[PDB]
RNA sequence: GAGGGCGUGAAACCGUUAAGAGGUAAACGGGUGGGGUCCGCGCAGUCCGCCCGGAGGAUUCAACCCGGCGGCGGGUCCGG
RNA sequence: CGGCUACCCACCCGACCCGUCUUGAAACACGGACCAAGGAGUCUAACACGUGCGCGAGUCGGGGGCUCGCACGAAAGCCGC
């Protein structure tokens, strides 16, 4: 229950601030679990997630078992796009799919510095 | 013959006409709900012959008869299977009635509960596959 | 429960349930829309300082300072044994029964 | 904005709703006609030690 | 409660309680007390006598601060003192007897009424009148002043 | 006035060898009537000025 | 205090349902539908009421134990019967009339026995 | 048509109690049993008092319930108020008598035990005496109430003894005009 | 049957189809009759439930006692 | 085969268009082409009376103070030297 006098149980604040928050707050809201082996292995819930990783669908009507790479990310419409999920239009052009990416599970990362730093202080807050 | 209640007479009802609202045949911003007319003119009010008859208490229903369906029991409404079993006990005088919102899923087990115990059910064979 | 200890950090979030104190009681807690009869569990020491807190009627409450228990109104009230002792029915007329209808 | 929202009720009434509600706690008759489940409990007015 | 209000219930009927004939407009006699010596007398005379006019000394600056003087009656004069102390001074004990003070309970001005018991006291106050004077001096006690 | 005992139950479950004597706001009488009135007083007493 | 438990319960109380026309008690030990008082199971210190087996089979029985309110764990105790329907219901017509316990409601007792006999057999 | 006599027969009594308190409710179930199975006039009279409303059941005082009782021949009698009992500050001493009646207040509960005395509910009453033999009703001042000091047929023209309306009693609030010979008439 | 002011889409009104009707403008109330849509009913075969007297098998009570648990009702207020 | 029905049609008899001002309305008195939505005795103070409740020669905390900073707590509870 919520006890901060300064944190809103709103509903019309919490849309607002949702769908009005800057980019680098979209990117912790677009976030993704990590698979329960790498979460083992790495000692940490959840991610953000970046153009360079492997993902595969959890649900939806693209389901299962199809890890692919990750391509573009529209934070405008929280919205990733991934390599395998395609469709075609009526004129035989492909498009990608949206995907919300709370239905993402990250099977490999990208390694880099600041990846390194965010999972040594998720690690180590989580103590 | 399906369950051939207890005894219930020939049930007279003294109008079956549910009576009309003064001038709704003129007009169709006028809904056919009864209403008292309170004009200080109206030949409705002052009971000219010819004219639409206002409902009074004389019109009324015998209370020995009052609310019966004329399959001869009196109606009363069910969601599940508690409400259901409430009729176990007066079931020769009182049917069920499966309220309109309850889905094909339960009803069919609501129907199949009261062809168990015996409880007629005015609409048993709507909304199946 | 009296004496705040932390048992409202451990029932806290348990949904639909109720924690509250004793000398700070509430109607809008002990009888939840109005209807009397919300069941409750109390504790050792709350349920001992209850008598301290509204006394008996033989002796006030020595806390809240000028109040005493309410008065009672009828004081043995099962109607059926009242009716049925043989005081009553010693001094009954008759049970009359005949229902003597419409002759025509 | 100056309609009279709140109201004042008598202390001694105050004090006699909660002895009336506690009263009435008391009945197992009384609780169960309001909603709760009290079939496979113990005593009525129920009294944990102050471990709890 | 608009739901236990009559106007909920009044609805359905054209003049809403209050004739067709008559109108309740705006303010039909005047606002408040118009006419009260041209065309309400009938009320304000056989309803309100003595109305209008001056009747009395005017005095400026008044204070109801001076003219303080709260009455007590020899009915409660007993119960300004426990009653345990009257019980007391009342077994036989000896001639003497309590001391009822009027002015720690607050009252200025003692007033004789019926009813006191022949058991003696003396009693202190501001101001005595002499009905409750001779009631004192009858059951046998003694009157007292203080300042 | 009638004032049973009541059996201490303890966290397990199993009633205790402790008993306290039930205090008499236990006995006193019941009004659904004061109930209902002094609840819908505080209820009112319970809500702000409101859209005006 | 029968009698005020009546007075708060028959109306304002929980189960009660009173829809399109009149009131059915509805209470979980009762023998009748009717919400009435003599026809009453949580307010009584004496009550009888039948149930269904949950096994399918007989007519389990429920009466109040009268030794002790304010011990509903205790308070009603509970029979089995599976018999040949006649057999159980003379049965139950003993365990009411050859008691003091509830002289009234035999033919509640007996005619809920009944249909649920009935309810029970194909 | 039947009557030209008017339409008046419905009488304007009150035959339900019009409070929804449960233990006035369970008093009136048992006293219209009795006055319905008993055929005594004292539970005729104590049934109706049993529905009067709040006003017509004034408070009896203590003095007044004493000096009724020291009557001759009331002694053994139990003094029977329908209404409440109010302790009072103006006599000294109570004697012994049984008093049943409805909500006897906390002081006055206490005088009459420590005289030594004995009260009753009407339960306890109807336990004892159920045609109320040796039982002597009192009622209280129904006219001393003060708003009975307005009625008249005036407050003032044939001197009419009723106290008009105004805020506070002092000088020059309605005083002047019709008060007092000097200014225009008197009454 | 959601096609870019695109959820749900009412009424006044209009088009078309289907039915019926036509000199006292149309419309209404009481009373019926004819037709139509549709419901139920099974269509000279629809009543059911109990008890009692007859023709079959298959079971095991019960009548009687033993054993056991729980509860009712009263008594010495025994034991407290 | 039975069926009331807000379906339609036939026939007999009764049958003037509603609202309001008015002694008088079908009026050659006024308003109304049709339809959907909005649309009118509320709130406060004060007084009087009836009613219900509590306490009772008292009664009232409505102004303050008291409790740890906890959603419901702008609540509720307590003061009485
Ligand atoms: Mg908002
Ligand atoms: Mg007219
Ligand atoms: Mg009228
Ligand atoms: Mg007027
Ligand atoms: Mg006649
Ligand atoms: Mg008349
Ligand atoms: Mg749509
Ligand atoms: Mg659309
Ligand atoms: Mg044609
Ligand atoms: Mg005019
Ligand atoms: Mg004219
Ligand atoms: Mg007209
Ligand atoms: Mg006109
Ligand atoms: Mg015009
Ligand atoms: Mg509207
Ligand atoms: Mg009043």
């Amino acid at each position: 229950m919520k006890f901060n006098p300064f944190v809103t149980s709103d509903r019309s604040k919490n849309r607002k601030r949702h769908f009005n928050a800057p980019s680098h707050i979209r990117r912790k809201i677009m976030s993704s679990p990590l698979s329960k082996e790498l979460r083992q292995k790495y000692n940490v819930r959840s991610m953000p997630i970046r153009k360079d990783d492997e993902v595969q669908v959890v649900r939806g009507h693209y389901k299962g078992q199809q890890i692919g790479k990750v391509v573009q990310v529209y934070r405008k419409k929280y919205v990733i796009y991934i390599e395998r999920v395609q469709r075609e239009k009526a004129n035989g052009t492909t498009v990608h799919v949206g995907i919300h990416p709370s239905k993402v599970v990250i099977t490999r990362l990208k390694l880099d510095k600041d990846r390194k730093k965010i999972l040594e202080r998720k690690a180590k807050s989580r103590q | 013959a399906a369950l051939r209640p207890l005894v219930k007479p020939k049930i007279v009802k003294k109008r079956t006409k549910k009576f009309i609202r003064h001038q709704s045949d003129r007009y169709v911003k006028i809904k056919r709900n009864w209403r008292k007319p309170r004009g200080i003119d109206n030949r409705v009010r002052r009971r000219f012959k010819g004219q639409i008859l206002m409902p009074n208490i004389g019109y009324g229903s015998n209370k020995k008869t009052k609310h019966m369906l004329p399959s001869g029991f009196r109606k009363f409404l069910v969601h599940n299977v508690k409400e259901l079993e409430v009729l176990l006990m007066c079931n020769k005088s009182y049917c069920a009635e499966i309220a309109h919102n309850v889905s094909s899923k339960n009803r069919k087990a609501i129907v199949e509960r009261a062809a168990q115990l015996a409880i007629r059910v005015t609409n048993p064979n709507a909304r199946l596959r | 429960y009296n004496e705040d200890n932390g048992i409202i950090k451990a029932f806290r979030n348990i949904p639909g349930i109720t924690l509250l104190n004793v000398s700070k009681l509430n109607i809008l807690k002990l009888a939840p829309g109005g209807h009397v009869g919300r069941f409750c569990i109390w504790t050792e020491s709350a349920f001992r300082k209850l008598d301290e807190l509204y006394g008996t009627w033989r002796k006030a409450a020595s806390l809240k300072s000028n109040y005493n228990l309410p008065m009672h109104k009828m004081i043995n009230t099962d109607l059926s044994r009242i009716l049925k002792s043989p005081e009553i029915q010693r001094a009954l007329r008759a049970p009359r029964k005949k229902i003597h209808r419409r002759v025509l | 904005t100056w309609r009279r929202w709140h109201r004042r009720v008598n202390t001694t009434q105050k004090r006699y709703a909660i002895c009336s509600a506690l009263a009435a706690s008391a009945l197992p008759a009384l609780v169960m006609s309001k909603g709760h489940r009290i079939e496979e409990v113990p005593e009525l007015p129920l009294v944990v030690e102050d471990k709890v | 409660p608009s739901r236990l209000r009559k106007t909920r219930k009044l609805r359905g009927h054209v003049s809403h309680g209050h004739g067709r004939i008559g109108k309740h407009r705006k303010h039909p006699g005047g606002r408040g007390n118009a006419g009260g010596l041209h065309h309400h007398r009938i009320n304000f005379d056989k309803y309100h006598p003595g109305y209008f006019g001056k009747v009395g000394m005017k005095h400026y600056h008044l204070k109801r601060n001076q003219s303080f003087c709260p009455t007590v009656n020899l009915d409660k004069l007993w119960t300004l003192v426990s009653e345990q102390t009257r019980v007391n001074a009342a077994k036989n004990k000896t001639g003497a007897a309590p001391i009822i003070d009027v002015v720690r309970s607050g009252y200025y001005k003692v007033l004789g009424k019926g009813k006191l018991p022949k058991q003696p006291v003396i009693v202190k106050a501001k101001f005595f009148s002499r009905r409750a004077e001779e009631k004192i001096k009858s059951v046998g006690g003694a009157c007292v002043l203080v300042a | 006035c009638a004032r049973p005992l009541i059996s201490v139950y303890s966290e397990k479950g199993e009633s205790s060898g402790k008993n306290v004597t039930l205090p008499a706001v236990f006995k006193a009488p019941i009004r659904p009537d004061i109930v209902n009135f002094v609840h819908t007083n505080l209820r009112k007493n319970n809500r702000q000025p409101y859209a005006v | 205090s029968a009698h005020l438990q009546w007075m708060v319960v028959r109306n304002c109380s929980s189960f009660l349902i009173k829809r399109n026309k009149q009131t059915y008690s509805t209470e979980p030990n009762n023998l009748k539908a009717r919400n009435s008082f003599r026809y009453n199971g949580l307010i009584h210190r004496k009550t009888v009421g039948v149930e269904p087996a949950a096994d399918g089979k007989g007519v389990v029985v429920v009466i109040k134990r009268r030794s002790g309110q304010r011990k509903p764990a205790t308070s009603y105790v509970r029979t089995t019967i599976n018999k040949n329907a006649r057999a159980t219901l003379s049965s139950i017509r003993h365990m009411i009339r050859k008691n003091k316990y509830r002289p009234d409601l035999r033919m509640a007792a007996i005619r809920r026995a009944s249909a649920i006999l009935r309810s029970q057999k194909p | 048509g039947v009557d030209i006599r008017h339409n008046k027969d419905r009488k304007v009594r009150r035959k339900e109690p019009k409070s929804q308190d449960i233990y006035l409710r369970l008093l009136v179930k048992l006293y219209r049993f009795l006055a319905r199975r008993t055929n005594s006039t004292f539970n005729q009279v104590v049934l109706k008092r049993l529905f009067m409303s709040r006003t017509n059941r004034p408070p009896l005082s203590l003095s007044r319930m004493i000096r009724k009782m020291k009557l001759p021949g009331r002694e053994n009698k139990t003094a029977v108020v329908v209404g409440t009992i109010t302790d009072d500050v103006r006599v000294q001493e109570v004697p012994k008598l049984k008093v049943c009646a409805l909500r006897v207040t906390s002081r006055a509960r206490s005088r009459i035990l420590r005289a030594g005395g004995k009260i009753l509910t009407f339960d306890q009453l109807a336990l004892d005496s159920p045609k109320g033999c040796g039982t002597v009703l009192l009622s209280g001042p129904r006219k001393g109430r003060e708003v009975y000091r307005h009625f008249g047929k005036a407050p003032g023209t044939p001197h009419s003894h009723t106290k008009p309306y105004v805020r506070s009693k002092g000088r020059k609030f309605e005083r002047a005009r019709g008060r007092r010979a000097s200014r225009g008439y008197k009454n």
